[PDB]
């Protein structure tokens, strides 16, 4: 089993009260999971991914990852695991407009201290697998609404991570290109074996996987 | 009343976020450093001009005429030709000397002048800076002499002891003899600033003729002018009334460099403070272009209601002046406290760092005065506002070109 | 100040 | 491309707008330091020109330091010329300096006595008005007065004066009498300065003070403006250090105090320019909330994200000091080359400009250090925030 | 009677070294006092054709008119004067000024027009009470409810009595109970005050409450 999680209680300092929001959440994450983790409004979709990645640390819990604890780790070693076996896909326009589409996917290669002989070959082969070879040296400030989302998906699949943490892929576009990015995400587990999870606010756009798990405020309502 | 571009923009300045609460403190004290220091820096030069006409210009005679190495024989009928001149107030004779003081082997060279004690109150104020209770002890027949403060610091003497001076040799023809000396008692000391206190001494005219074995004869005629700046045109025509040519001098060759140096700092500190507010006006530009793209969803709302290009361009000009007027007035209300109470401020730093500055050896005066005026306060408010107008006009033209069709409206 | 010439005129 | 990850994240940040006005706001922190340095090197070059002109006219005409003994005079047989090995001394010459008084047939003036050697090179050689150097013979009692000293005394070429020494006097049981002799003048000299009114030339051999020996040794320094560093060195025995601060200790010290007031008045331009970096970089973190937190998700440690804005605060201080020193040296050198730019003064007497190369490095390193101390507070706020709360 | 011609407004957008046409062959009849219910979809022309008739956008080829005065062929100073009296703009993006209260946002079109100061206050007090406001009139829009943020935007673009109220789907960013109440408040404005409006929605459910609908597909009118 790749990732293990059981009884993760996240205690946040509210307005002079202490209310637990994540009450007894548990899921088994193996190598190559066909995951369809669905949620609702106020169920823990935007949360509990920072604890797995290492952005937030739980005060009353520990995230264990095949023998290596994520929560019991310093800040210097937390960023090491985010560049090799962890991917992040967001939808709040998290692209750098000062750079181009080639330098956005090469930015995790620069923090990982990769040599420039294989930086340009690993980055350009990811734009060819997505289908954005035309707007390779183009800034994201002039791209369309459907083309800017595909750069954020190609940003995390450069270093071939084990667990790809996604959050609302079809959130800022219509249903015309919804099947395009769902098919494009389906070419990742069959080529490098990258396990990922899909987050969707309703329960209609997540019918591509099998494990339809629902965790409302930590309680498993599958 | 209130305008549409002034009274409706006080609520726009109430903006909060992350570390934006400390930028309003930096932008206030950043523009107050070129206003509060300019208030004290310009009022201190006005204090130097106040002490110039009181401690320097009111004790030295401006116009002085002397013969060509001859005693003034016809000096009785040469006084009416000076007094009936449109621009000459008073006149008094004087006999200058060059004698030293040997009262304990001290190096001090003073300039003894034969001024009249009864006529010294009509042209200037000689005894107005004497520590004694009175000055009417200058009669005829007591051989008294009054010296300054800098002479007494090297002589190590007090008031009421017989000091020894050196009388120059009053020989009729050119011959060398023994030096003449006499012991006289000092009738009090005097102090003005510390500069003119070590080379200033005077004697009565009735006691100066007995030291030179002469009768009624002087060696110089002083005068007094109404206006001081035109001291090079009323003393030229008043010299040919006695003979062909005499030794003509004025205060320009001796104390004329003080008026030039008091205007050079005003022509240096003024433009140096434009460069302080000029970089401080760039802090207004850094918070105005940021206030356009962050508030880009608000300018498109006003353009849909009927706001023209002349109204939107006038929004951010007076919006940047709200952070400029609060910072400029924050240097004005603290500049009055430093200027009016500068005398406990300068004396506080001199007793902490060690040796004091502004010494009374070669400088102008001892203290640092500050005559705060109200015309210089108005001259720095328009300067701080005209420099902020160009800093708020160039980001205002950028916000007026923001079309509502490009933004998501 | 520190800029002195000290020249006299006759 | 760019294997250093610290500099790649800021090459596209120094200038992001396409228009001409939007690019000028990003370079506002560079001009505020460039205008502050060029208004600091140029103004102090004029004040250094006034100190260099006052040095060559006062300190260049008087003995700077005299190595005299502590028990009175100095025997030349005990301390010859080839014995002293002091640092900064390039020429050793004997001299006799004493505070004496003058006496003439018209007035009684003041003036020091300088015993020079006519067989050596004298700095007042072109200032003598048709007077040779070797006319100071021992026994004849010749004296070369000054031009401004002879004006108040009325002594032309060929008269007689009297030199009296009040300080160096012998003991006499009836009281205290000074030692005075007779001296005949041979001519005057003029150098258009202020030291000509209280200085006179005389032979080195004179029996008007004591005994024949000398008092000390006149030495020339490479820099006469500083003597406090050359006073605690290895001093020879039987002698004390007597610099020029005993007489002119308040004149040249007054010029150094005025440079510290003008240098502090013009230091307020770079003080607000250091405050502009806090405005230019502190507002950049509040708008780039989607770029700081997205780097931590890629694998950037918070120790390296602090040094991203440090170069952004150093890009205005490094280039602003080199461009400020280049433009400051151009205005001071080309001030009166073809036309006076700032105006014409009322005299027009060849206003000198002295540019010291060591003073530029001290000025430029201050602006390179004041631009980095104000950068630590916006750089710490970009790393102290959590990378979870910045994105929702 | 006719209020707007609506000829071939060919909007040729100039891309980066390219030229794209999005609105081609659009034609409807806006009448004086006639309500309309033009329905669109994801891809059809909405929220930019209203910028063409409103005057915010400038078309490349074509010129639409409004009672003789052309909207495209007009000066920049005269374009904002026509949006102050005879035009209205209602959106679901909550286009209000958060620095003021709810009373000043309704009085904000009356302040740019420079009317009498006794007229800016009495008119804003009557337009709020007709839609359900004036119980929280002196309140900021940040503390208002979800349904109260849209009802104040109806009275903002209705104080100068516009002859053409260009609305764009005011429902959606609020609850469903007050979603049908603001559609009825627009209908009372066309019968009492006589303000002709048009509501542009993406579905045919909201278009059935209004007048006859026009189906548009990439500029071309299908119905
Ligand atoms: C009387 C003066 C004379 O000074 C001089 O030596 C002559 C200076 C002549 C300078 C000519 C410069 C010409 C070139 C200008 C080039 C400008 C370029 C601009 C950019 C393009 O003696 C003095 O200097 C004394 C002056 C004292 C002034 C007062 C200083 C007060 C300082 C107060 C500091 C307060 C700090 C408070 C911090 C909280
Ligand atoms: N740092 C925080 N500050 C304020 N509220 C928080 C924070 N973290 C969690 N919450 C609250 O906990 C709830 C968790 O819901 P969330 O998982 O964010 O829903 P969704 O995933 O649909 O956005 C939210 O409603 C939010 O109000
Ligand atoms: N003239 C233009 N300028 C810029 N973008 C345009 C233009 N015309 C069309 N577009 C783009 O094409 C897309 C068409 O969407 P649109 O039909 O306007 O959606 P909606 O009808 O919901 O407003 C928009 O996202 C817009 O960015
Ligand atoms: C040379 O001109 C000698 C006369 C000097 C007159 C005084 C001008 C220099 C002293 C200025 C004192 C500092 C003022 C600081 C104000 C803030
Ligand atoms: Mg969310
Ligand atoms: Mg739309």
């Amino acid at each position: 089993i790749l990732l293990q999680c059981d009884n993760l209680c996240k205690r946040y300092q509210e307005g002079s009260v202490q209310t637990d929001v994540l009450h007894n959440v548990s899921f088994s994450v193996g190598e190559g999971e066909m995951m369809a983790i669905v949620g609702s409004s106020g169920s823990g979709k935007s949360t509990l991914l920072h604890l797995l990645g290492g952005l937030d640390t739980p005060t009353s819990g520990d995230v264990i990852f095949n023998g290596q604890p994520m929560s019991k780790l310093s800040s210097a070693a937390k960023a090491e695991l985010r560049n090799q076996k962890l991917g992040f896909i967001y939808q709040f326009h998290h692209l750098l407009p000062d750079f181009t589409a080639l330098e956005n996917v090469a930015m995790p290669l620069l923090i990982g201290k990769k040599k420039p002989a294989e930086i340009n070959s690993r980055a350009l082969e990811m734009l060819k697998a997505v289908g954005l070879d035309h707007r390779a040296n183009h800034r994201p400030s002039e791209l369309s609404g459907g083309e800017r989302q595909r750069v954020a998906i190609a940003r995390a699949l450069v270093n071939n991570p084990r667990l790809v943490l996604a959050d609302e892929p079809t959130g800022n576009l219509d249903a015309r290109n919804a099947d395009s990015i769902f098919q494009l995400l389906g070419e990742l587990n069959r080529l490098q074996g990258t396990a990922f999870l899909v987050v969707t606010h309703d329960l209609q756009l997540a019918k591509r996987m099998s494990r339809q798990l629902e965790m409302r405020d930590g309680r498993l309502t599958a | 009343p209130l305008s549409l571009l002034i009274g409706l923009r006080f609520s726009r300045g109430r903006r909060r976020g992350g570390m934006v609460s400390l930028i309003s403190v930096i932008s206030t004290i950043g523009i107050a450093l070129g206003v509060a220091v300019l208030i004290v820096g310009l009022s201190a030069m006005n204090g130097f001009e106040r002490e110039l006409n009181n401690r320097i210009l009111a004790v030295v005679p401006h116009g002085e005429i002397e013969a060509v190495d001859q005693p003034w024989t016809n000096w009785q009928e040469a006084l009416d030709h000076v007094q009936k001149v449109p621009g000459i107030a008073a006149a008094a004779p004087y006999i200058n000397f060059t004698g030293l003081v040997e009262s304990g082997a001290n190096l001090r060279a003073i300039q003894v002048k034969g001024v009249n004690p009864q006529q010294e109150q009509r042209l200037s104020a000689l005894p107005s800076f004497v520590q004694g209770d009175a000055w009417r002890n200058f009669k005829a027949g007591e051989q008294q002499i009054i010296i300054g403060k800098g002479v007494a610091d090297a002589l190590k003497v007090k008031q009421g002891d017989w000091v020894s001076i050196m009388i120059p040799n009053s020989n009729p023809e050119h011959k060398l003899m023994q030096p003449k000396r006499v012991r006289l008692h000092v009738a009090g000391i005097l102090q003005l600033s510390g500069q003119l206190d070590h080379s200033f001494a005077m004697i009565p005219l009735a006691d100066a003729q007995q030291y030179l074995d002469m009768g009624s004869s002087v060696s110089g005629i002083a005068l007094k002018m109404t206006d001081v700046f035109n001291a090079n045109k009323l003393v030229r025509d008043a010299g040919e009334v006695t003979n062909s040519y005499v030794y003509i001098k004025s205060w320009i060759g001796t104390y004329g460099y003080m008026y030039r140096d008091i205007q050079m700092i005003r022509a240096i500190m003024y433009l140096a403070m434009v460069l302080v507010i000029g970089v401080a006006c760039f802090n207004i530009v850094s918070t105005l272009v940021m206030a356009v793209k962050d508030k880009s969803g608000d300018i498109a709302v006003l353009r849909t209601l009927g706001a023209k290009d002349g109204l939107i361009r006038a929004i951010f000009v007076w919006y940047g002046l709200l952070a400029g007027l609060f910072g400029s007035l924050c240097g004005v209300i603290i500049g009055v406290v430093v200027s009016l109470q500068l005398t406990p401020i300068i004396e506080w730093i001199e007793k902490l760092i060690g040796h004091q500055f502004l010494s009374s050896d070669i400088y102008f005066i001892d203290f640092l005065p500050s005559e705060l005026h109200w015309l210089d306060v108005f001259y720095v408010l328009v300067t701080a506002l005209l420099l902020s107008l160009l800093a708020s006009w160039y980001p205002a033209r950028r916000a007026s070109n923001i079309d509502p069709a490009r933004v998501l409206s | 100040c520190s800029s002195n010439a000290k020249i006299d005129q006759l | 491309y760019q294997p250093v990850a610290l500099f790649i994240g800021l090459r596209y940040m120094r200038g992001r707008a396409a228009d001409r006005f939007g690019r000028f706001v990003s370079w506002l922190s560079t001009i505020g330091i460039t205008l502050g340095v060029m208004a600091l090197v140029t103004v102090l070059s004029v004040m250094n020109g006034f100190e260099r002109e006052l040095q060559n006219n006062i300190l260049g005409l008087m003995p700077q330091a005299i190595l005299s003994s502590e028990h009175g005079s100095l025997n030349p047989q005990q301390l010859p010329e080839t014995a002293v090995k002091l640092d900064g001394v390039n020429r050793v010459a004997p001299i006799t300096t004493g505070d004496v008084v003058l006496q003439s047939a018209r007035s009684v003036a003041v003036g020091v006595m300088l015993g020079i050697d006519p067989a050596q090179k004298d700095p007042l050689t072109p200032y003598l008005v048709n007077v040779k150097q070797t006319d100071l013979e021992p026994g004849k009692y010749n004296v070369i007065l000054g031009e401004q000293l002879a004006s108040q005394l009325g002594v032309n070429r060929g008269d007689q004066i009297r030199v009296m020494v009040p300080s160096a006097s012998q003991f006499t049981p009836m009281g205290r009498i000074p030692s005075q002799r007779l001296f005949n003048v041979i001519g005057t000299f003029a150098a258009n300065s202020e030291v000509d009114g209280y200085e006179m030339l005389v032979n080195i051999e004179d029996a008007s003070r004591l005994m024949g020996n000398i008092t000390g040794w006149r030495l020339w320094l490479d820099e006469p403006l500083k003597v406090d560093s050359l006073s605690q060195q290895k001093l020879p025995e039987g002698s004390k250090w007597q610099d020029w601060r005993d007489r002119k200790g308040e004149l040249f010290q007054a010029v150094r105090m005025e440079k510290n007031m003008m240098g502090l008045l013009l230091s307020l331009i770079v003080a607000v320019a250091a405050f502009n970096i806090i405005t230019s970089l502190g507002l950049m973190v509040m708008e780039k909330q989607g770029e700081v937190a997205i780097l931590q998700t890629q694998g950037l440690t918070p120790r390296q994200i602090m040094m991203v804005f440090m170069v952004q605060g150093a890009s205005a201080g490094i280039i602003g000091a080199i461009l400020g020193a280049a433009l400051g040296a151009l205005l001071a050198s080309q001030l009166n080359n073809l036309m006076p730019i700032i105006g014409v003064l009322l005299d027009g007497a060849a206003l000198p400009v002295a540019i010291e190369p060591l003073q530029v490095i001290v000025i430029a390193l201050v602006a390179m250090a004041i631009a980095l101390l104000s950068t630590l507070y916006p750089s710490w706020r970009a790393a102290a925030t959590q990378p979870a709360e910045a994105l929702r």
